[PDB]
């Protein structure tokens, strides 16, 4: 069967959000399209190259582990940015998403440098944005998850969609994450991918066409995913009706 | 009221005290259960109220004309106060473990105070030969009965120790765990030969013991509980009970907290084990491997405040291994039953999944199967699941 290769960056330090569940979702959706997925864990960047990478993944760590991850990743800031600029599919989670930008400001005003891949910043506050979150996307459908972050991210790029329940990137926008080219970033937990199969299939499909291999069958069984989403959709609505 | 306890205790032929730092309750429960399974009226502080007031209260509320044996768990620090008013005929000690936060040598001092308190009273002492600090109590009576465990009986899941007779560094031929082992000072203080001894045992998933060339098929788990069972065995034998009578009660005793807790009605069996994190789930998922026959799972995932709202951790658990087992069906329940269904789909666990979010109904549904129920709740799921299971098993 066909193969696809995932670069999983700093899997050792950036391990707070059950990344393995995102890996499993990608392995299983691709396996139902007869595609084998090999994951390359990249915790040391020395002359690493994106030639052999189909999808990259950066998880989230603590503030201290993020800064050290950023320092190691900055050794390939330009091979990474030029890969993203070439449409390389990627998923980034919480801190792995925040440090794509210029800087991360801790609640006490402390300023941590990001990769600076894209021109945005995040500033944390002590009172967190926490709860169920329901998003309506025109690319990913209904995205459903759990959020819990002190960081307020401010960017003028496209997002994963409009937030009908919850917060998203910040207190005001009602917009979640980032969608630039094939690079996705998000604050969602769950992890994000198991329920949100349109996101999983988007990444697999972009990597399949760039490699020239097929992505068939395109429409498969999603009943369990949709039933898991519906729990949070129903509960969000209840919380809306119980706020009158 | 201290004279009423003295008066009440006087009419009891056999008074057994259980003490030590760890395992008193399990030991005491095995003893009281086994006697009760034999229709022997007993006084039993079966609630663990092991201080003077609670012991006094048990005697007041439970003593009858037919109450032949008192079975009393006692906090080690309450031994002096209770002995002023009650002298037991028999006393078993499980162990004396110094905690890491304890001050310098607070253990030997505690053991001397106990030895002085119980000294020269004709009390039959049942001592853990494998614990040096329990064995130091040999100085306190002329009637000593040792129990212990043969070297290599089990590979236990493992600071330094000084002899309690002479204070020199202790030498061990073999170590069970911590200070428990086969020791021998140069002063002569050594691990004595045991009257009742466990030659071997295993936990697959419940204790299976080999005591003095007899086999005991338990329904509790936990490595350390072999010692509590052996301590209870030693009391029951010294009370004159026989291997069969003891075996009858040891085969039916079970825990009651939803941790490796066993159930049976006719031929239908169940076991419930709390799991609320990846390591607890992995251990609960493994239990079925050690059960023979088809199994029916009920797994409950609530996401209430005490459980945590983020359920992502179930992806860090090894649900994939269930495919190595023989399973009729898995009932997923709790407020986030559908996350469990989706997790098991991604685990490629290809057995029927029944989504039933009401923990009561999902748990009773396991009665519809003939296989061994493995029941796994997270924290807020435990109480409703346990309650239903007690309902279904009568
Ligand atoms: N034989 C043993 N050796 C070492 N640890 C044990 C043993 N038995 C039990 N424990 C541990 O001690 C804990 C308490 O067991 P329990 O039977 O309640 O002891 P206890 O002596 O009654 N406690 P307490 O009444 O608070 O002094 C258990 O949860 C076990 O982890
Ligand atoms: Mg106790
Ligand atoms: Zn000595």
């Amino acid at each position: 069967m066909h193969e696809l290769t995932i670069y999983h960056f700093m899997s050792d330090k950036l391990n707070l959000y059950s990344d393995i569940g995102n890996i499993i979702a990608l392995r299983q959706r691709a396996k139902k399209r007869n595609i084998k997925v090999n994951v390359v864990e990249i915790n040391e960047t020395e002359g690493i190259t994106f030639d052999e990478c189909d999808i990259f993944f950066i998880g989230g760590g603590s503030d201290r582990e993020q800064a050290l991850a950023t320092k190691e990743l900055s050794k390939i800031k330009t091979p990474l940015k030029e890969a993203i600029e070439d449409g390389m599919p990627g998923l980034t989670i919480c801190g792995g998403y925040q440090f794509l930008g210029k800087k991360y400001i801790t609640p006490d005003g402390t300023e941590l440098e990001g990769l600076g891949i894209l021109d945005f910043y995040t500033e944390s506050k002590t009172n967190r944005l926490t709860g169920d979150i329901v998003i309506e996307s025109d690319t990913f459908g209904t995205i459903v998850g759990f959020e819990n972050h002190g960081g307020r991210t401010y960017h003028d790029f496209g997002t994963l969609g409009h937030v009908t329940f919850g917060y998203g990137n910040n207190d005001e926008d009602k917009k979640e994450g980032i969608h630039y080219k094939n690079l996705l970033g998000t604050y969602l937990h769950g992890p994000i991918l198991p329920k949100n199969y349109e996101i999983t299939d988007y990444l697999l499909e972009k990597a399949c066409e760039r490699k020239g291999i097929p992505f068939e069958p395109k429409e498969i069984d999603n009943e369990a995913e949709i039933q898991a989403k519906q729990v949070l959709i129903d509960r969000a609505n209840r919380q809306k009706k119980s706020r009158l | 009221d201290t004279d009423v306890l003295r008066k009440l205790a006087e009419q009891v032929d056999d008074i057994v005290f259980i003490s030590g730092t760890n395992g008193k309750t399990t030991t005491s429960n095995l003893i009281g259960h086994t006697l009760k399974a034999n229709n022997i009226q007993i006084i039993h502080n079966n609630e663990g109220a092991n201080m003077a007031a609670g012991i006094t209260s048990a005697f007041i509320m439970q003593s009858t004309p037919k109450t032949k044996i008192a079975v009393i768990e006692i906090d080690e620090g309450s031994i002096p106060r209770v002995l002023k008013e009650v002298t037991p005929s028999m006393m078993v000690f499980t162990n004396f473990f110094r905690d890491q936060m304890d001050r310098f040598g607070e253990i030997d001092i505690m053991v001397n105070n106990i030895a002085e308190t119980i000294s020269n009273k004709g009390i039959k002492l049942l001592l853990n030969a494998d614990d040096p600090f329990v064995s130091r109590l040999k100085i306190a009576s002329d009637t000593i009965v040792y129990y212990g465990m043969k070297a290599h009986a089990h590979e236990f899941e493992q600071e330094s120790r000084y002899c309690p007779n002479c204070g020199r560094l202790l030498q061990y031929d073999y170590i069970h765990y911590n200070q428990i082992g086969h020791y021998h000072c140069q002063c002569g203080f050594k691990r004595e030969q045991a009257k009742y001894e466990i030659s071997s045992f295993d936990v697959a998933p419940f204790l299976y013991l080999n005591i003095n060339d007899e086999k005991y098929d338990m329904k509790i788990a936990g490595d350390f509980n072999a010692y509590n069972a052996l301590a209870a065995y030693t009391v029951l034998r010294e009370l004159g009970l026989n291997e069969q009578t003891i075996k009858n009660g040891f085969e039916t005793y079970t825990s009651d907290n939803g941790r490796m807790q066993y159930f049976k009605k006719e031929r239908k069996e169940a076991m419930i084990n709390l799991a609320k994190n990846p390591a607890g789930m992995n251990a609960s998922l493994s239990v079925g491997e050690q059960l023979e026959g088809e199994k029916v799972y009920v797994i409950s995932l609530n996401d209430n405040a005490a459980d945590g709202r983020d359920t992502s951790w179930i992806y860090d658990a090894d649900f994939e291994k269930l495919s190595k087992q023989q399973i009729e069906a898995i009932i997923v329940t709790g407020t986030r039953a559908e996350e469990l269904q989706l997790r098991l789909k991604l685990a490629e666990v290809e057995v029927p999944i029944i989504v039933e979010r009401d923990i009561y109904k999902a748990t009773a549904k396991t009665m519809d199967y003939k296989g061994f129920t493995v029941a796994i709740p997270n924290y807020t799921s435990l109480a409703p699941m346990l309650e239903q299971l007690n309902r279904s098993f009568e």
